[PDB]
């Protein structure tokens, strides 16, 4: 109901996590869990590819279409875009329905 | 072929193949005789108000021609679209041509 499609098996998810690191425990045996860690963290690189299928149009409509355009006009910055400190923007909502079908 | 039998079709498309398109169109035309069968000398000069600049000499016959040379011709406004939203260029390769059904 917030859009998307259903999936009885959707893609499955992805855990990760750092291992634990004890600091130096003590020099006589003690039965209790070790609560005592080396402080870390960890960074990365992640690549994910996803192969899309197409629906192509084919219409026998006379008149041109309504397309999603860029405004043509003057403009302090450019629309998805980084301002002058470096934060990128996403202006409006873009949704997917501007070509025409017969009902 | 006779009088009753049609020589040709009504072809109006236009397909989309990978790097290249084809259009076809369809037309009605009326050609009557022109000049009474007659070629005439025609001219215009300097003698009536006829500025020196637009002076001419020359011919009409009674012939006609067929021009396709405009755009509109071969494109729906919605073709014009694709081909301008979605492209870097293009050029014309070939052309057929056919007059059919003719009628006097
Ligand atoms: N997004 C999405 N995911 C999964 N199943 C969906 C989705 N949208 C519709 N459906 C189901 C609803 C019907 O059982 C079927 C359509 O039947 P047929 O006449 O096409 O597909």
């Amino acid at each position: 109901l917030m859009g998307g499609f259903g999936l009885k098996h959707p893609p499955p998810q992805i855990l990760i996590k750092n291992t634990p690191v004890p600091a130096d425990p003590r020099s006589t045996f003690n039965g209790d869990k070790l609560n005592s860690f080396i402080t870390q963290y960890s960074t990365g690189q992640v690549s994910v590819e996803i192969e899309w299928e197409l629906q192509k149009e084919n219409s026998k409509r006379w008149n041109p279409e309504i397309q999603y355009t860029s405004n043509y006009y003057k403009s302090t910055s450019v629309d998805f875009a980084v301002n002058t400190e470096g934060v990128y923007s996403e202006p409006r909502p873009i949704g997917t329905r501007y070509l025409t079908r017969n009902l | 072929d006779g009088v009753g039998s049609s020589s040709g079709n009504w072809h109006c498309d236009s397909t989309w193949l990978g790097d290249r398109v084809i259009t076809t169109s369809t037309r009605t035309w009326a050609l009557p005789t022109y000049n009474n069968h007659l070629y005439k000398q025609i001219s215009n000069g300097t003698s009536g108000g006829a500025t020196n600049d637009n002076t001419y000499f020359g011919y009409s016959t009674p012939w006609g021609y067929f021009d396709f040379n405009r755009f509109h011709c071969h494109f729906s406004p919605r073709d014009w679209q694709r081909l301008i939203n979605n492209n870097w260029g293009f050029r014309p390769k070939r052309l057929s041509f056919k007059l059919f059904n003719i009628q006097v």
